[PDB]
RNA sequence: AGCGUGCUACUUAUACUUCACCGUGAUUGCUGUUUUGACGCUUUCACGAGUAGGCAGGCGUGGAGGUCAGUGACGAAGCCUU
RNA sequence: UUGCUUAAUUGAACGUGGACAAUUGAAUGAAGAGCUUUUAGUGGGCCAUUUUUGGUAAGCAGAACUGGCGAUGCGGGAUGA
RNA sequence: GCCUAGACCGAGGACUGCGGUUUUUACCUAGGAUGUUGGCAUAAUGAUCUUAAGUCGCCCGUCUUGAAACACGGACCAAGGA
């Protein structure tokens, strides 16, 4: 009496290219997070000493 | 009722080839893995740790993390109308690094001594790949070579 | 019939004119449309547009703000330009002699600039006085400090605010938002 | 206001190719090409006509 | 006017094991050289194995009647598939021309056997120069001695619609 | 007043235009030379050609000619019920209606592009003639994303001079002989947008040229059906 | 005027080509002539199917502030009328 | 540079300074790219080719990809989503 | 290269451009139609109404995958009506 449509997946990837397949975006810096603790803690350190190598160097 | 498990579906994925079953070979341990290189994903049945899902089996990714047993990997995975960035920690096993990578960086090594020796001798070179363009023109001799006529055959059976 | 390979009859999106019916800002905006359609120096153009904006797409710019622009290497002697309204500012501890154009000044930012011998100008007279916009420096207040954008994209693990309209103990801090009442996201 | 075809307006056809009027008055359409009259096919090549 | 005939030469492209191929002739029967090509390359395919992509053709060529204005009788060979089978066929045609005899061949197969250009390999077609290698009754009694007969039932066809005159069928 | 500034003026014009004229008739004797040269190289290939032909009968040999490097494409169908890719690949083509017809130098790369969209375009190698027709009566360009008609060689050289593009027949033959800068003269040309054929189609088209169809490749009756759609 | 096949011409869709006009979107330029319209004028190109639905520009009705020193018993409003 | 790593002056990650500039390293195309807010209707579908399950089968019931109808007139199939 | 038979169209509105003939700051077929002649203005010419002919045209609204439906509401008109 009320039985219907289980399942279908047509016209879903004609919705799907209406305003995607849009792929994700890419940046020069990633995100740290989920990289190993011990690396990312001492990364800290590494950059931190470059910048003031680094303003010694241009103040002399 | 219907069953949808962690590995449903990888009866034969998973299983090794043929006459390759038992220890790994330990080339598969002494590889080194840095953070950008780009490695292909493939399940080994005998290591149930560190394993893939089935829909990173047959992928290829970028390395984002190295671990004491394992590296993880991002790849994109279609949702709909876009692409999701997914982390994957797999142990080395399940990891090869791909071979087109290492031909590109040939091909960067073979276009920058090729643009030296261009400079240094005073030349310019193209340095583009090409596709494969027509033939040009040619002439072909018979010596040894008269054109042979060849026929359609009558129709035959051979029960 | 045409395979079309891009949605047909497009506005193009970007505001071509005030919304705003004040007369003086539409002369201001005549100014500029001349200026920009005759000069070829960027910064007319981008003086044009930006008297189409909205207002909170023209945010306060402060005096503080105003100050510490005018500390940049060489950016001493510079004409601050502000398309809106430039505000007081008193957990600033002083503030230099400077040009600054605006289209608004309030009571208080207006009496500091000319207390420490600066000049408050509107964008006509700058125009007059820098047709191409020689040695002036724009000045854009912050856009995303929004009470809104704080509510903007909210969902699991975003982040950001509630839409709600008491804050207290009772008020959304529990299941969903702790472990203890069953999950956080 | 009007697009004027070459094949058919003449003052067109000299705007925009002044060699039109070389080729027109050297009559490059109909020249005429000096050679010897020669049967290059006489002998193998008359395979054309049986294998 | 529908075919000729031409000749096709190809070969395979030169590599460095093989680097003179040999030469492969064909004579097909189509109505322009794209046809032409493609048969030569449909009949090399099944015969050797060779593909399209990895030769060429080296010549296409009318092959033009040697005497067009020579009465002759054709034996042609033939391979067509039916509708239940493949079936070989050998029959006779009158013409003053190769490619007459074959487009006629054509019109017959499709009026008798239903058998399109598409279900038809030509085998071989022969000038039978003796009256001895003609074999079909149908073709044979056009060369009997001092052959000479009537056409009964004359239809004159009219320019108009509306006769004044009774219909005649003398000739 | 107004009379006399015209007047004025009018003198003006006509003092400036002497001094153009000039400086266009130096122009104008360079692409007067380049036709010129470029007619001489076409008659000189052609009998070159003929030539090794000729050689190759005699030495016992035979000619295999240099595969065609240009081809012409004509969308022959209507834009409905078309599948996904075969429907991209006619967008990157640039044909969007029946009867466009766009010039594609030939690598493996279109190759197999044109090999997808063959069920729906009929195609061949253009010659000489037919270039030259099909820019003459229906050669547009893309100035500033807009159709506009090639009228003048000012037109012609204002966007295409800095690749040594100076004329029509410069153009003209950078299709023909598939010159360096083939990609930006053949994207400058806009889609040719051809009329149906005078005298029909044959009684079926969408089935190959081969089967007595009119799509897929034709080899030199691309000439005879764009003499027929031009 | 049936069936198989080849050919020549011919017929006609809101499709294609050229042209006209309407709208939409873009686009050229416009202040010592910008001059009482610059929300205007002007150059050029492309495009036009639509339920549910969204938005835009307009038409019409009762009453209110302002204005036309507006219409009207020499006929307002209403109504009938190739 | 580092507090990580190496027996180590070994590495790892991120850098300073110097060299390579329009063939910046395949094709074709690109009414441009990117970003954000907000809200409508909808959440019974159906058909065709191919793949395909239950069923003797069904204008039956159920999946896959695509194109359609629904939402669409127009020329043709006499008539017909 | 030349000769030759028909059809449809005439957008724009001082000049400005590109070319051509050079006889020359002139002329042209070269940035969109002009010349000339007849008739009419008590009229041919155009527009609408009625009707005849040719051709096409099922009853709207609604729910629906699907309506002209042998699915439902609607005899007609005014005023009210979300
Ligand atoms: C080589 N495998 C073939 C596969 O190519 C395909 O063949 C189709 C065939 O089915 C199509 O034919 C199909 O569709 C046509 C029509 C509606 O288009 C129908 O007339 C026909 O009955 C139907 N079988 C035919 N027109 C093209 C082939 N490539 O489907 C059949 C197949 C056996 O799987």
């Amino acid at each position: 009496m009320a039985k219907s449509k289980n399942h279908t997946a047509h016209n879903q990837t004609r919705k799907a290219h209406r305003n995607g397949i849009k792929k994700p975006k890419t940046y020069k810096y990633p995100s740290l997070k989920g990289v190993d603790a011990k690396f990312k803690r001492n990364h800290r350190y590494a950059l931190h000493g470059t910048a003031k190598a680094l303003a010694k160097a241009r103040a002399e | 009722g219907k069953s949808r498990g962690y590995r449903s579906g990888t009866r034969y994925a998973f299983q090794r080839d043929f006459k390759k079953h038992g220890a790994i070979p330990l080339s598969t341990y002494l590889k080194v893995y840095k953070v950008g290189d780009i490695v292909d994903i493939k399940a080994n049945g005998s290591i149930q740790k560190g394993m893939p899902h089935k829909y990173y089996h047959g992928k290829t990714g970028i390395v984002y993390n190295v671990t004491k047993s394992s590296v993880g990997v991002i790849i994109n995975k279609v949702v709909g109308n876009r692409y999701i960035e997914k982390r994957v920690n797999l142990r080395v096993e399940h990891v090869k690094h791909s071979a087109c990578r290492q031909e590109f960086l040939n091909r960067v090594k073979s276009n920058a001594a090729k643009k030296r020796e261009a400079k240094a001798n005073g030349e310019t070179v193209y340095l583009k790949r090409q596709a494969a363009k027509p033939r040009g023109s040619r002439i072909i001799s018979t010596e040894g070579n008269i054109p042979q006529t060849l026929a359609p055959v009558a129709y035959e059976t051979f029960i | 019939g045409r395979d079309h390979t891009s949605k047909q009859h497009v506005r193009s999106g970007h505001r071509t004119a005030p919304k705003s019916d004040n007369v003086y800002l539409q002369l201001l905006v005549k100014l500029y449309s001349f200026l920009a359609r005759r000069t070829d120096a960027p910064f007319n153009k981008v003086i044009l547009k930006s008297l189409f904006l909205s207002k909170i797409n023209r945010p306060p710019v402060s005096v503080s703000r105003i100050s510490r622009a005018l500390k940049q290497k060489g950016a001493a002697e510079k004409t601050i330009v502000v398309v809106g309204t430039v505000t007081d500012d008193n957990r600033l501890l002083e503030f230099p002699k400077a040009t600054i154009a605006a289209l608004r000044f309030t009571a208080g930012a207006k009496d500091r600039i000319l207390k420490n011998g600066g000049e408050a100008i509107t964008l006509d007279q700058l125009a007059l006085r820098a047709p191409k916009g020689q040695n002036t420096l724009i000045v854009r207040g912050p856009r995303n400090s929004r009470e809104a954008v704080r509510h903007f994209g909210f969902g699991p693990h975003k982040g950001k605010a509630p839409r709600i309209l008491s804050k207290g103990r009772k008020f959304e801090r529990a299941r969903g938002r702790r472990r203890s009442r069953g999950f956080k996201v | 206001v009007l697009k004027k075809n070459p094949l058919k307006n003449k003052q067109v056809l000299l705007r925009l190719n002044p060699y039109a009027k070389a080729y027109a008055a050297e009559k490059v359409g109909s020249a005429k090409v000096e050679q010897a009259k020669v049967k290059p096919s006489k002998g193998q090549f008359a395979e054309v006509l049986k294998n | 006017s529908r075919l000729n005939e031409y000749q096709v030469i190809g070969r395979n492209l030169p590599t460095e094991s093989v680097p003179e191929p040999k030469l492969f002739r064909m004579r097909i029967f189509a109505p322009n050289t794209v046809v032409a090509k493609s048969r030569y390359w449909y009949f090399l395919q099944k015969l050797h194995k060779v593909k399209k992509a990895s030769g060429e053709i080296v010549s296409v060529n009318i092959i033009s009647e040697a005497k067009p204005t020579k009465v002759k009788t054709f034996g042609i060979w033939l391979r067509y598939e039916s509708r239940s089978g493949i079936h070989n066929m050998y029959k006779e045609y009158r013409d003053v021309t190769r490619v007459g005899a074959v487009e006629t061949m054509y019109q017959d197969l499709a009026a008798r056997h239903r058998a399109r250009f598409r279900s038809i390999h030509i085998l071989k077609v022969v000038e039978l120069e003796k009256t001895d290698d003609v074999k079909r009754q149908y073709v044979k009694q056009f060369l009997t001695k001092d052959l000479k007969f009537p056409l009964p039932h004359r239809v004159q066809k009219s320019k108009k619609l509306f006769q004044a005159t009774a219909p005649t069928t003398f000739y | 007043k107004k009379e006399k500034a015209q007047q004025k003026t009018a003198e003006e014009r006509a003092a400036a235009k002497k001094v153009r004229k000039a400086a266009n008739k130096e122009k104008r004797k360079v692409i007067f030379d380049r036709a010129a040269a470029y007619q001489k190289e076409y008659t000189e290939a052609e009998r070159s050609v003929i030539k090794a032909k000729r050689d190759a009968k005699a030495s016992n040999s035979y000619y295999v000619d240099a595969q065609p490097k240009l081809v012409f494409v004509v969308r022959i169908k209507g834009i409905n019920k078309i599948p996904p890719k075969p429907r991209k690949v006619l967008q990157l083509l640039r044909l969007t209606q029946i009867n466009a017809g766009v010039f594609v130098r030939l690598t493996k790369a279109t190759s197999e592009l044109i090999k997808l969209a063959e069920p729906y375009v009929a195609y061949g190698y253009p010659s000489l003639s037919t270039i030259r027709q099909l820019v003459y009566k229906r050669g547009f360009g893309k100035v500033n994303k807009q159709r506009i008609a090639l009228s003048d060689n000012a037109i012609i050289e204002a966007n295409l001079g800095k690749f040594n593009i100076l004329s029509i027949e410069d153009l003209i033959h950078e299709i023909y002989t598939v010159g360096p800068n083939f990609k930006q003269v053949s994207n400058f040309l806009w889609p040719f947008k051809l009329s149906n054929p005078n005298g029909g189609f044959r009684a079926r088209k969408f089935q190959h040229f081969i089967q007595g169809g009119d799509t897929g490749n034709r080899e030199q009756f691309i000439n005879a059906l764009v003499k027929q759609m031009n």
